[PDB]
């Protein structure tokens, strides 16, 4: 509880100079990142697809570019925002595949955010070590909405933070 | 380098930054008292001292906390802080400009816009000090170099210094050679706002909109209520000192000291800021 509405918490903070202090620290907190809070969540197909189009369309950011296969890179990713893919076809993720994956979450306070990214895929010299796919991301404020598609572009890949 | 944040509003009269903090406590004339501890670019409180006009700003001087003035003519000393009220008195028949804080028995200061301010114990009770010497609506209220000796500039169009004591104004003085406040080569006007030979000085430029002091000097930086906001040294005295600070269009309301920069910043009404020297000016 508590709604405070300052986003990505990154609120203003206070320990006080009130005694034994002539100071303190009055700090806005950063450190507030979404990636985690969603968990993953669920959908029938035609439905989904048509849910997909319908809804919260606003929000979109790219894949392209890692360190790893989508195997182990979408694992890793999938387990750090703790989120869903829906479902496979069997057409592939290891010939190549050309495979657009279906990925659907609802978080702590209940937000369903909706995906299709779009992925190359590793191997060889067919195709994927990069992507150049698209991430689609729907969360029904663009703000947070593009912020998770950046928050996950954070999750992406794996370096200095 | 950057300018972090920037909305142009507020009609702003008076004004103080913070000398500890990065705050700026704004005085609008809106009738509005802020105080923004600027910083996390927010407010911490906002209270419109009254339905009337707010002139003044000081400080109190001790780490957070404003000391304000309203048409209401009241000195309020505030704790942003604290949020609470230290000790209280209104004002005569104008706002309060300047303020300063002491304490053999902790005890207080309080510079007005109006007639007098008064200096009062609430300890062992008797009077430090009496200043008459203003008589309606101060632009620039000023601690002087001694910060208990100060200037203000009126809307009355004089200009007060006074001396003070510990039981009212008085100096004990005799081995000076001339003076430059008054005594050689050029030198400006008397005002009057007060009647003792001290200074007054003539605050007639229109009348003045700031004063502002030079420490251990007697330089005055001042914003003025004519085009010419007109520069006197009296540490010197000039001639071409006679300056009308000149915008290209009309006036100067005021152009300022930077107590480190050997500076001033004028700023004006073209839709203007207007850059001087003061090094070689």
């Amino acid at each position: 509880s508590t709604e405070n509405g300052i986003i990505f918490g990154n609120i203003v903070y206070d320990v006080s100079g009130a005694a034994s202090d002539r100071n303190c620290v009055v700090l806005s907190d950063i450190h507030i990142d979404i990636m985690d809070y969603i968990q993953p969540a669920t959908c029938t197909d035609a439905e989904f697809r048509q849910m997909w189009a319908e809804f919260e369309w606003e929000n979109k950011v790219t894949v392209n570019t890692n360190m790893t296969d989508l195997n182990d890179y979408l694992q890793h990713i999938l387990k750090s925002t703790n989120m869903k893919c829906l479902t496979p076809e069997k057409a592939l993720s290891g010939y190549c595949g050309f495979m657009a994956a279906n990925l659907y979450a609802r978080s702590i306070f209940g937000e369903d955010a909706l995906a299709n990214v779009s992925i190359e895929k590793p191997v060889h010299q067919g195709p994927d070590a990069a992507v150049t796919g698209h991430i689609r991301i729907r969360a029904k404020s663009q703000g947070m909405a593009l912020s998770l598609g950046d928050k996950i572009n954070l999750s992406q890949k794996k370096t200095s933070l | 380098m950057l300018t972090k944040f920037e909305t142009k509003s507020a009609r702003v009269k008076g004004l103080s930054f913070h000398p500890k903090r990065p705050w700026i406590l704004t005085s609008l004339h809106n009738g509005v008292i802020q105080l923004w501890d600027y910083r996390m670019c927010t407010l911490i409180d906002k209270f419109d001292e009254h339905d009337g006009p707010v002139r003044g700003i000081d400080f109190h001087k001790q780490q957070p906390l404003f000391v304000s003035g309203g048409d209401d003519y009241k000195i309020k000393v505030w704790n942003y802080k604290l949020r609470r009220c230290l000790f209280t008195l209104l004002g005569h028949l104008d706002y309060i400009r300047t303020t300063f804080f002491h304490h053999e028995y902790p005890w207080i200061l309080s510079a007005s816009d109006d007639q007098t301010i008064r200096v009062w114990n609430w300890q062992s009770r008797t009077c430090v000090c009496v200043l008459t010497g203003h008589n309606h609506y101060v632009m620039c209220a000023q601690f002087h170099p001694s910060e208990d000796l100060v200037v203000s500039a009126s809307l009355d169009q004089t200009v007060r210094v006074w001396d003070i004591s510990g039981l009212r104004k008085k100096n004990l003085s005799p081995g000076a050679v001339e003076s430059d406040v008054r005594g050689i080569t050029g030198v400006d006007l008397f005002g009057t706002t007060d009647a003792v030979v001290k200074h007054v000085l003539e605050g007639h430029d229109r009348g003045v909109n700031w004063a502002a002091f030079h420490p251990t000097m007697p330089l005055i930086v001042s914003g003025a209520d004519d085009r010419q906001v007109k520069i006197w040294r009296m540490n010197e005295s000039k001639a071409w000192e006679v300056d009308t600070c000149r915008g290209h269009y009309n006036n100067v309301s005021c152009a300022v000291f930077h107590p480190r920069q050997e500076l001033i910043l004028s700023n004006s009404e073209d839709k203007s800021i207007r850059v001087w020297d003061m090094s070689k000016r």
